[PDB]
RNA sequence: AGGAGGUGAGGUUUU
RNA sequence: GCUUACCACUUUGUGAUUCAUGACUGGGGUGAAGUCGUAACAAGGUAACCGUAGGGGAACCUGCGGUUGGAUCACCUCCUU
RNA sequence: CCGCAGAAGAAGCACCGGCUAACUCCGUGCCAGCAGCCGCGGUAAUACGGAGGGUGCAAGCGUUAAUCGGAAUUACUGGGCGUAAAGCGCACGCAGGCGGUUUGUUAAGUCAGAUGUGAAAUCCCCGGGCUCAACCUGGGAACUGCAUCUGAUACUGGCAAGCUUGAGUCUCGUAGAGGGGGGUAGAAUUCCAGGUGUAGCGGUGAAAUGCGUAGAGAUCUGGAGGAAUACCGGUGGCGAAGGCGGCCCCCUGGACGAAGACUGACGCUCAGGUGCGAAAGCGUGGGGAGCAAACAGGAUUAGAUACCCUGGUAGUCCACGCCGUAAACGAUGUCGACUUGGAGGUUGUGCCCUUGAGGCGUGGCUUCCGGAGCUAACGCGUUAAGUCGACCGCCUGGGGAGUACGGCCGCAAGGUUAAAACUCAAAUGAAUUGACGGGGGCCCGCACAAGCGGUGGAGCAUGUGGUUUAAUUCGAUGCAACGCGA
RNA sequence: AGCUAGUAGGUGGGGUAACGGCUCACCUAGGCGACGAUCCCUAGCUGGUCUGAGAGGAUGACCAGCCACACUGGAACUGAGACACGGUCCAGACUCCUACGGGAGGCAGCAGUGGGGAAUAUUGCACAAUGGGCGCAAGCCUGAUGCAGCCAUGCCGCGUGU
């Protein structure tokens, strides 16, 4: 706190860890799902959640939550991953953008048609 | 050691303050008695004596409008291990004109609207309110 | 051995018996290796001698890129005549419900090992009621605000 | 309250 | 045209740093409370903790130094308060 | 710009439990599923999926990616280090930071005036033109900066002079387990030798391992050997810390008290660096009475690696070195000044009728309570955790982790510096109520203790659990279910 | 936590459009460094932009000034002005052509294609205006520039009606 030890050595700013490091500062990442499964939950939420490990462009095998009512996901799958994560989960900190070349909307889905990927039907 | 006699003189005023004492007694200097002299000028103190030649020893007497004591609020400000300087315009004043930022100009020892009003600057020895 | 960790550390399965089930070409060939998603089966009284109900199709990669092969597809219990209305009796005025635990295998057929579990009671809410009633109450009280 | 007068621990750890 | 010196690139020999990989091996975290014992939280039923040495299938145990971040006080008898 | 038919040719997204603006139904029933958090969803979901209806923006709405803000959450303005993370174990000291009082002189830091400059562009202000705007543009200010010339001398500083008020020396004493070396005394324990002497000794809550008719244990004589010094001895003293405890001698350090004389800021705090540094451990050579890691045997327990018992080596002891870690604590770094007090222990000193051990006090060390003040409170409180100044070190959510790697030191065990990846959304500290304690104190109970008579042993009846069938309808499950509903 | 000996300086020559170890011969053994020398990683810098009341933090999108670069590397010439962005020589990789005697090439210019990516443009028109260079000048050309195409990528305005 004294002045001369401020200038001997500046009070320095702690570094912090972005919280999606496989993205690099980039909106979406792009990969292939190494495989697709379901994970076992934590205490309170018990409720099954559905998982995909891939592998993306940078060389990093990471683990993505699947949202929506049944998926239209498969391993071999050119998948988009946006970022985000899941308290829920342990371990997982991404998310999949339902919709990007290998993925359909949510069947029987009315309502999120845009965070869901359906486009908005005629009648 | 004794690395201020400003903030000891300070510090001294203070604990008189918070212990109700009329007088307080200490060694005397040019620079202390030209503080008590710039701070007689508003009054926030009754009266400074310096008695003594080989011990020149400085007494200031505390004002006392009430219970309360005259003088609430006294922080040094240019302290020897950080010195305060300001430009001629660019003196703080404290509590937007209530009380005396006392600084140490060219000329010499004054208050804030003093050395506005002389348009000159100096070193900040301490705020009093 | 497909123990079924829920019903394991609750309501200890009591009862059980062997035999198979009825299965498209799409939801098979991969219950032979030993994927499967049996956690919790809630099997439910159907007039086809209670239906296989609960429990989904494993998530290997078998899938047409579509769906899986069917997110919601009828899975067919195996009893002659012994638990129609002796199940709907048990789980009216019993509290046994039967659930599927384990997939044994005959080496050809995926065997429904359903047990008749009992249904343990929930935990006590009484707490995170009242918590939930005074979270509304406090977001009613804010009307003396202006 | 200044100094010395003594018990009573193999007899139950888990949920 | 010949030649000398200065390089640039390449090659050789020997070093330094970094990355990936590597049979195998060590420790850590999460999940099940599955197995085993109950070490700590009360005097937790041997008060623990810190330093250090040794031992055990492990929580730990024991040997020596230090702390209260421990408990009754006095199962009786005294005399000072 | 003028004419041409007709609204005729042109609206979506997100949200609706609190943060935040918005409520109802249907179906599923910890399932399917939403989510940033809190958190939902176990038959009745305003939270899930759908529907209806509302709200917020609108040719744009939501998710995601990056910066700052809120984060005072790296804090210079603007944090803290006794118990939440944080005072190095202690001391010396260099570079470095700061610095008591007075005079003169320098213009360095600082202040004032003036100049040039800070490209244009851009922010901003006054206006203008594109249907206003977006956009463009004129003028102005600003760009807090930089260098130069001249003055100011209060402060910091360079130079020259001084002073004691700080800091040290000298004179005279005081107290002290301060440190090291060399001798020396006694008690006690162990062992050996000698005499008496018999069936036991030792030990535990209880037993046994262990020793013993060879003569133990027990009691008297002599001798050998090692460690520590009963009482005085004490919240007493000394030392920087660790630590220091019979007595004497030798060498020697440090502290305080009395004024006096002397130097005269010579001072304070420190990175690196140096030295000291409990105990344990390591190397060399001795020594070993008791104690006892590890180990052996006997107990306990369902098992005991341990608390119970008998042995028992290293070590504990000495001399020289290594190790440099402790809850190395006052969990409170060193130094200087100020601020009410009340009771104390010890020391020196003036002093008073020393009338007596007492009276008026004053300085050095230390204990408790306590005012203002401070702190989240507990509590600190003149020996501050209060008021301030000078300096150094340290902390930035927890685990991983004081861990690996790297460097250095060490014979070794290891010590110093010192992370990241990953994971959780808490971790923690003070304090209140209840509960609990194989915690304490006090008072009660066919409860304990004292008596009397019952069940489990026999026969019969009633109900329940298991089995069985067509049902053995069904309800209840310790006290508080079982001749219960009935 | 040490680095450096053409390295620090001087004496003279050479060299440069000019100073200078820029270089040469000799001599002196210093110079830099705890205000961080040397070494490793990263990085175009500035005016500015964003976020902030402020000090501060992030960054260098558009535009302007400066620097460096033109497949990688080295070297020189012309020219006042380069070690040369659509001049020259050479080593290496790649590609292309060849009659197999032998030659050409460097889109980080405008466009455009292959690959990468979460992801970003037409192989347009014109010197019509300004500017650029050449020339008596008319006049040449300019992928600078201006206009045109696509994209809601961002700002602003209007409309779906009363
Ligand atoms: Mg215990
Ligand atoms: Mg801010
Ligand atoms: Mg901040
Ligand atoms: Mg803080
Ligand atoms: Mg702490
Ligand atoms: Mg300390
Ligand atoms: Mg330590
Ligand atoms: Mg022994
Ligand atoms: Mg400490
Ligand atoms: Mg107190
Ligand atoms: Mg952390
Ligand atoms: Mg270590
Ligand atoms: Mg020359
Ligand atoms: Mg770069
Ligand atoms: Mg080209």
């Amino acid at each position: 706190a004294t002045v001369n030890q401020l200038v001997r050595k500046p009070r320095a700013r702690k570094v912090a860890k972005s919280n999606v490091p496989a993205l690099e500062a980039c909106p979406q990442k792009r990969g292939v799902c190494t495989r697709v499964y379901t994970t076992t939950p934590k205490k309170p939420n018990s409720a099954l959640r559905k998982v995909c490990r891939v592998r993306l462009t940078n060389g990093f095998e990471v683990t993505s939550y699947i949202g929506g009512e049944g998926h239209n996901l498969q391993e071999h799958s050119v998948i988009l991953i946006r970022g985000g994560r899941v308290k829920d989960l342990p371990g997982v900190r991404y998310h999949t953008v339902r919709g990007a070349l290998d993925c359909s909307g949510v069947k029987d889905r009315k309502q999120a048609r845009s965070k869901y990927g359906v486009k908005r039907p005629k009648a | 050691s004794m690395q201020d006699p400003i903030a000891d003189m300070l510090t001294r005023i203070r604990n008189g303050q918070a212990a109700n004492k009329a007088a307080v007694t200490m060694p005397s200097s040019k620079l202390k008695v030209a503080i008590a002299n710039v701070l007689k000028e508003e009054g926030f103190i009754e009266d400074f004596k310096v008695e003594g030649d080989t011990k020149p020893e400085l007494e200031l007497t505390l004002k006392y409008f009430q219970g309360k004591a005259v003088v609430e609020s006294i922080q040094r400000v240019s302290r020897p291990g950080l010195r305060i300087y300001k430009r001629k315009d660019e003196l703080p004043k404290v509590m937007a004109g209530l009380g005396i930022a006392v600084v140490s100009t060219s000329k010499g020892v004054m208050t804030d609207r003093a050395a506005r009003q002389a348009g000159l600057g100096g070193e900040i020895i301490c705020y009093v309110a | 051995i497909a123990l079924n960790k829920r019903a394991r550390h609750e309501y200890f399965i009591e009862e059980e018996f062997e035999a198979g089930l009825a299965l498209q070409g799409w939801e098979v060939k991969s219950l032979r290796a030993g994927k499967a998603n049996i956690s919790d089966s809630y099997v439910l009284l159907r007039d086809g001698e209670a239906f296989l109900f609960g429990a989904n199709i494993t998530p290997m990669a078998v899938a047409s890129t579509h769906v899986v092969c069917d997110p919601t597809r009828t899975r067919k219990l195996l009893l002659n005549q012994r638990e129609l209305d002796s199940l709907y009796g048990r789980v009216n005025r019993e509290g046994y419900t039967v659930v599927a635990l384990s997939l044994y295998w005959k080496n050809a057929w995926c065997k429904v090992k359903i047990g008749v579990a009992k249904g343990k009671k929930q935990h006590d809410k009484r707490s995170d009621i009242k918590e939930r009633e005074w979270q509304v109450d406090k977001a009613r009280i804010m009307k003396n605000a202006h």
